[PDB]
């Protein structure tokens, strides 16, 4: 975008200080963050002295 | 027009599976 | 701020369109929205003789 080559980037790009600077962004059109993933919870094993 | 620059990066930006016979 | 009272506004100002139209606003500096409230579950004291 800087050097010409496209017009607009409509892809999931971060709107970040350093980009900032050099670009313009619109406002965000998705509010994200970081997040913790695990596995589904699957039925234990039953334990001795259950 | 307009040159509209992307990623590949699912879902935002999915090739389907009819890519290879349209173009476009 | 459109009618020149006041240089900045510091206030937590939602992004519109309507408002956009008009001046100029920051990328958000507080993402939120609707959510819903209710009272805290209340854990159930047991009886003696229950
Ligand atoms: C013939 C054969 C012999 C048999 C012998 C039967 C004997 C009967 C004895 C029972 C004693 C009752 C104690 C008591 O009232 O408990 C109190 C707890 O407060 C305490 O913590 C109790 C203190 C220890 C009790 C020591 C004996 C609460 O009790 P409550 O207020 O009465 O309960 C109504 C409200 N509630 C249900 C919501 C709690
Ligand atoms: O820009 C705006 N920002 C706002 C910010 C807040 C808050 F976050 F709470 F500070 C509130 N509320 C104050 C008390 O009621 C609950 C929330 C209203 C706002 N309103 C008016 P609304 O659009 O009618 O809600 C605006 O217009």
């Amino acid at each position: 975008l800087v050097y010409g080559k496209a017009d607009i980037a409509i892809a999931p790009l971060t709107i970040t200080l350093v980009r900032e600077e050099v670009i313009d962004f619109s406002k965000p059109f998705m509010s994200l963050g970081i997040s913790i993933m695990i596995k589904k919870p699957q039925k234990s094993k039953p334990g001795v002295f259950s | 027009t307009v040159v509209v620059t992307t990623i590949l990066e699912s879902p935002y930006v999915m090739m389907k599976k009819n890519h290879e016979m349209l173009e476009g």
